[PDB]
């Protein structure tokens, strides 16, 4: 996956 | 012949670092890893 | 790898790369 | 480009480049500002001798 | 590595700030931790000194 | 002295750097086009400013050129991205070597190139662009051998690299059987 | 086809034929201008490019003479295989590119240099192409 | 006596491109252009202020550039000087290239 993805959507959120 | 490209490229390399810009530059990176020669520093401490 | 990677670092890029390539073609006919 | 860099040979030729961008940017310096009324009214920056 | 030093970025490179692990711990600069009898008295003093200056000096 | 000074009405006494009164209130209201680039808007007020960075830009910057198809387009978006200063990515990396690797007339000399000026740039090497290297670095007989060993040598540096960094994110996870996985493909 | 022939290529290829998009004179006219002055510095940067100082010495002793008015005068030469790499960079054809080399060659100020043939700045500013 | 010696000095200092700044619609343009452009003698390299100060002759106002001890091209640009400006305006060409030909 994108490195973005693994930077910005590797958290929990809502 | 493809010898003679090495030569070729050693002395363009060689004449790249010994231009007047980087003289300077290049003693300093040739003092910090298998070069000492003392044939500079001795004329330099005698005018220092 | 001893010059190449002090010329980089040293701002030099391009006769880094040039002398990267010089070092490999020494070693290539220091070995066979 | 001062120095050509070594991508440059790659860069798409100007064929079909109608849209082309720097002329469709470039104003005249008369279009950059408008006088306004503010303008004419404007008080100075100096103190005046007599008005 | 120092937390400073780690590198956190998984896209990025980026230099390692010159601070990183160099400056040292002394109780003595900081963190700021003291005396209440000497804030008291500090905190005072600066109060009452608001008017305690020489405007004209050469 | 005198009541008015001579500082006034004195030419003598002209200071050249005043300017007139209209000028710098004209110039001062002018607010000036916020589009400068592709891909983004300069900020104008506070609240836009807390939206703005340049290593978010990296992330726009990365769509727009997993947009273009073609090489020749995206070299635009690049330079205008290495130019106004914008923090770039593994990901820049990842989408242009793999679009410079299929373009059919590459000289592979400036695939290279292109890579070692991305990390320049401080863009981090991961796996998919070592092996990307590699790949080219396999179709291409046609150069000197020497350039060959060259870039070879770096190749397995970068690969050995590689390694390392990831063990030491691998192991204070106890991960085991993944990280003997990613050393079977090193 | 009024003008020096170079400079009329060079604006058909960097105005394009969209140049008359805009219904401006002004306009257009410092557009041509502007692309004439990027030309003009570039070829100035092409300047004695490829060509050794001594030849250079040696053509420009030979062309000055016995003038004094013109010995300070440098003259500015570039070497033909230079300007058709400029002409293509700049997006000429190769078709008229050839023209240009094939009918600079017929020129008398042309001077061959080092088995390559080179030109004043000055002719590739003023020359019109034909014969 | 002081003039002399501030020349003196600025032969021997190398010019600054990074003082260099660019006005208004000005185009940046390199030692090198601009010296291919006007004629060495103009923006002379050490080599070049070195040979019109030592020596004599006319018929060379130099118009390419110079040989040097490493038996290179000299590019160079130190500081302008005072006194090598005045040698050019002794030559007749040099005279005529700024427009004082009428002297």
């Amino acid at each position: 996956t994108t490195a973005e993805h693994k930077q910005q959507d590797q958290f929990y959120s809502p | 012949e493809r010898a003679a490209s090495r030569k070729q490229r050693i002395e363009n390399i060689a004449q790249e670092l010994s231009s007047f810009e980087r003289v300077d530059l290049s003693c300093d990176l040739l003092r910090k890893l298998g070069v000492d020669m003392t044939e500079l520093d001795t004329a330099a401490a005698a005018t220092r | 790898n001893a010059f190449s990677n002090m010329l980089r670092e040293n701002g030099l890029h391009d006769t880094a790369r040039e002398v990267a390539l010089c070092e490999a073609m020494n070693r290539n006919k220091e070995l066979a | 480009s001062n120095t050509e860099h070594f991508l440059d040979k790659y860069e798409p030729k100007r064929n079909a480049d109608t849209v082309a961008d720097k002329y469709r940017t470039t104003k005249q310096i008369t279009e950059i500002d408008k006088w306004t009324r503010y303008d004419s009214a404007r008080a100075d920056n100096y103190r005046p001798l007599s008005i | 590595l120092s937390p400073l030093e780690v590198q956190r970025d998984v896209g990025r490179l980026e230099p390692i700030p010159s601070y990183a692990g160099k400056i040292n711990a002394d109780r003595s600069v900081f963190p700021f931790q003291w005396k209440t009898e000497d804030w008291y008295e500090y905190e005072v003093a600066k109060v009452r000194n608001r008017r305690f200056v020489f405007e004209n000096t050469e | 002295s005198a009541n008015i000074p001579r500082s006034v009405w004195d030419p003598a006494q002209h200071n050249p750097n005043w300017s007139d009164s209209y000028g710098h209130d004209i110039t001062n209201r002018r607010a000036w086009p916020a589009r400068k680039w592709t891909v983004g808007l300069e900020p104008c007020t506070p609240r836009e400013w807390l939206q703005f960075s340049h290593r978010n830009l990296a992330y726009a910057y990365n769509g727009a050129l997993r947009a273009c198809h073609s090489l020749p387009s995206m070299l635009l978006l690049y330079k205008e991205m290495k130019q106004r200063g914008v923090k770039v990515d593994v990901d820049t990396m990842n989408v242009l070597l793999t679009r410079a690797a299929r373009h059919e007339h590459i000289q592979v000399d400036d695939v290279f190139l292109l890579f070692d000026e991305l990390v320049a740039l401080g863009a981090r090497p991961d796996l998919a662009a070592a092996e990307t290297l590699h790949t080219v670095l396999s179709h291409s007989a046609s150069m000197p051998e020497e350039w060959r060993e060259a870039r070879r040598l770096q190749l397995v540096e970068l690969y050995n690299n590689l390694a390392m960094e990831e063990v030491e994110r691998l192991a204070p996870h106890r991960a085991d059987r993944l990280l003997k996985e990613q050393m079977k493909r090193f | 086809c009024d003008e020096p022939f170079i400079l009329h290529l060079v604006k058909r290829a960097k105005l394009g034929e969209c140049v008359t998009n805009f219904t401006d004179t002004a306009y257009i006219a410092h557009l041509e201008s502007s692309v004439i002055n990027e030309f003009h510095l570039a070829l100035t940067k092409l300047v004695g490019k490829g060509i050794s100082p001594t030849l250079l010495a040696q053509k420009t002793g030979q062309l000055h003479r016995g003038s004094v008015r013109v010995g300070g005068n440098v003259v500015p030469f570039v070497k033909s295989r230079e300007l058709s790499r400029l002409l293509e960079r700049m997006g000429l054809t190769s078709e008229s590119i050839a023209v240009i080399t094939r009918g600079l060659a017929n020129c008398p100020e042309q001077e061959s240099v080092g088995d390559d043939f080179a030109v004043p700045v000055s002719l590739i500013l003023s020359w019109d192409g034909p014969g | 006596t002081r003039r002399h010696r501030l020349d003196e000095i600025c032969e021997r200092t190398p010019f600054d491109e990074r003082e260099m700044r660019v006005n208004d619609d000005e185009m940046r343009v390199s030692v090198e252009t601009l010296r291919s452009w006007f004629g060495v003698y103009m923006l002379p390299s050490p080599t070049v202020v070195n040979a019109v100060l030592g020596g004599s002759a006319s018929v060379n106002l130099h118009l390419y550039h110079l040989a040097d001890e490493m038996g290179t091209a000299d590019t160079r640009e130190h500081v302008l000087s005072s006194r090598y400006l005045n040698r050019l305006l002794l030559l007749e060409s040099y005279q005529n290239r700024v427009g004082r030909g009428f002297m």
